[PDB]
């Protein structure tokens, strides 16, 4: 089927492989590709692509990118997705001066929570939530993308890969080297993005693991046994960590209302056992007046 | 919360659906000209040896067996190539489930250079095409790990013996292809519970799954016969694997003479 496509341009590079904007010559459908130069005398089909395809064939949801076809030749591999108009990071950059209106931020967060709740209800961890992987269209919708780092988990989870999350959106339990990690990490990511949507700048733009930890501490206070039981026993925990006091969120996220501050506090909770679930977050009072405004690229 | 409860139910329900779609054809071995159930049992025993050799997860072995069964349901394969299939599947599951999957060279090595790296990669390609990339299949292990949470005070021996029986069910295509993974998991759990503690399939699991002891009875009978005949079975790698203290050596426990069902 791969002679049936006109490459229009290169969009960017994702978790793995190159992404092109292309058009179907027979149906006119505009789609996005994902090209993976496979190889021979190598490891073959990468695990990222395997996981992405296998999991996206199961995840049919309005707020999750629809995978239309997989064109599987012996030399290369092509994934075909619905084409979305923009990613969240360019939209933030274009809005770094005017800002995203509160109704639009609320609608985007609501949709993201719906998608993540679907993913978690289908035993899938995304593990790479960030603005580059959040795509928007001209009709006000937003979708989760690029499950290359995603993986299907099981009931009581076992030890998974540790070197998994974009640094700025990595949950504290990962930075501290906890043995078991779960849905909570994804929630954490959205939290950061939520803040990054209001302030229009990264909440915890760390340049190293320790810097990320220290920024999280300076913003939310250095965790102890009270707020997070067991923190002192984790492998990468140090009692020599500086003890910062918790900042009132009224200073962390100024433009946010009382309900929004409550939701953000529940999303950035230290104890993953305590952190709000996406399903529970959908019922927060913050979303009682939810709408679906238009972004206007 | 590491036993994620807020989405707990949904996941189970979803698996109960998915296990129906990934089911291979029950009588596919009857349509295969060159292979038999015994050859498949030898392949699965070798896969157990491989998983223990590279210290792979049990879920990986279960996924590999599921892939092999689903592939052989629609593709006729000669015996001289059977291992290749069983290799590629074991590779794919390793890429899907394992953090550090063994590299292709190691899989070629464990075949004793029976096949080439090119052959293994091309068989991986073919298996992916045949299975339409539906590799996230529910396993007996995935249901066992959920059934374990309903234990009145948990027992290491019960868990190890249930996992042992679940792995044993993989060897014999006849008759264990008749039963769904959830049913096999329930039967193994009840058998281990009755063997160690004498307790029965708990009410909480009846409410959760909808399976009753009467419904599990046929799988219980088949699995009990398999458990009783295990020492005499031609394939023994699972018993050797479960001799170790890692599974508390539950393989050498005395099975009950009757189930009083
Ligand atoms: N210039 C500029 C900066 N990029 S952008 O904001 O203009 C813009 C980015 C993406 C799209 N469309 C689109 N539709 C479906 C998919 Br699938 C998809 N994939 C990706 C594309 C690029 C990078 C990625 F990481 C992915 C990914 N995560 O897979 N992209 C449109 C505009």
């Amino acid at each position: 089927s791969m002679e049936n496509f006109q490459k229009v341009e290169k969009i960017g590079e994702g978790t793995y492989g190159v992404v092109y904007k292309a058009r179907n010559k027979l149906t006119g459908e505009v789609v996005a590709l994902k090209k993976i130069r496979l190889d021979t005398e190598t490891e073959g089909v990468p695990s990222t692509a395997i996981r992405e395809i296998s999991l996206l064939k199961e995840l049919n949801h309005p707020n999750i990118v629809k995978l239309l076809d997989v064109i599987h030749t012996e030399n290369k591999l092509y994934l075909v997705f619905e084409f979305l108009h923009q990613d969240l990071k360019k939209f933030m950059d274009a809005s770094a001066l005017t800002g995203i209106p509160l109704p639009l931020i609320k609608s985007y967060l609501f949709q993201l929570l719906q998608g993540l709740a679907f993913c978690h209800s289908h035993r899938v961890l995304h593990r790479d939530l960030k603005p580059q992987n959040l795509l928007i269209n001209t009709e006000g919708a937003i979708k989760l993308a690029d499950f290359g780092l995603a993986r299907a988990f099981g009931v009581p989870v076992r030890t998974y890969t540790h070197e998994v999350v974009t640094l700025w959106y990595r949950a504290p339990e990962i930075l501290l080297g906890c043995k078991y990690y779960s849905t909570a990490v994804d929630i954490w990511s959205l939290g950061c993005i939520f803040a990054e949507m209001v302030t229009r700048r990264a909440l915890f733009p760390g340049d190293s693991e320790i810097d990320q930890l220290f920024r999280i501490f300076r913003t939310l206070g250095t965790p102890d046994e009270v707020v997070w039981p067991g923190v002192t026993s984790m492998p990468d925990y140090k009692p020599s960590f500086p003890k910062w006091a918790r900042q009132d969120f009224s200073k962390v996220v100024p433009p946010l209302d009382e309900d929004g501050r409550s939701l953000l506090s529940q999303m950035l909770h230290y104890d993953p056992n305590k952190r709000i679930s996406a399903k529970a977050a959908l019922a927060h009072p913050f979303f009682q007046d939810v709408t679906k405004p238009v972004p206007h690229l | 919360v590491n036993e994620v409860p807020d989405y707990h139910e949904d996941i189970h329900t979803y698996l109960r659906e998915m296990e129906v779609k990934c089911k291979p054809k029950v009588g596919y071995m009857k349509k295969q000209p060159d292979i038999t159930n015994s050859m498949r049992a030898i392949l699965v025993d070798w896969l157990v040896e491989v998983g223990e050799e590279y210290k792979l997860q049990n879920e990986t072995l279960h996924l590999a067996v599921n892939y092999i069964d689903r592939f052989l349901s629609s593709m006729s394969v000669l015996r001289g190539k059977l291992q290749l299939v069983g290799t590629a599947a074991m590779l794919l599951a390793s890429k899907f489930e394992e953090i550090y999957p063994p590299e292709v060279a190691e899989f070629v090595y464990i075949t004793d250079d029976t096949y080439t790296k090119k052959q293994v990669l091309r068989m991986e390609h073919l298996v992916l095409k045949v299975l339409t990339f539906d590799l996230a299949a529910p396993t007996v292990n995935q249901f066992l790990t959920q059934y374990f949470l309903h234990q009145q005070p948990a027992n290491c021996k019960v868990e190890s013996l249930a996992m042992f029986l679940g792995e044993l069910s993989l060897i014999d295509a006849d008759p264990y292809l008749k039963y769904l993974p959830s049913v096999i998991a329930g039967a193994a759990f009840h058998l281990a519970l009755y063997t160690v503690t004498g307790q029965s399939w708990p009410e909480s699991l009846i409410r959760k799954t909808g399976y009753t002891l009467e419904s599990l009875k046929p799988c219980l009978m088949d699995l009990h016969q398999t458990y009783l005949k295990a020492p005499q079975h031609a394939q023994q790698s699972i018993r050797e694997k479960y001799k170790n203290s890692k599974y508390h050596g539950v393989s050498l426990l005395n099975p009950p003479e009757t189930l009083n069902l």
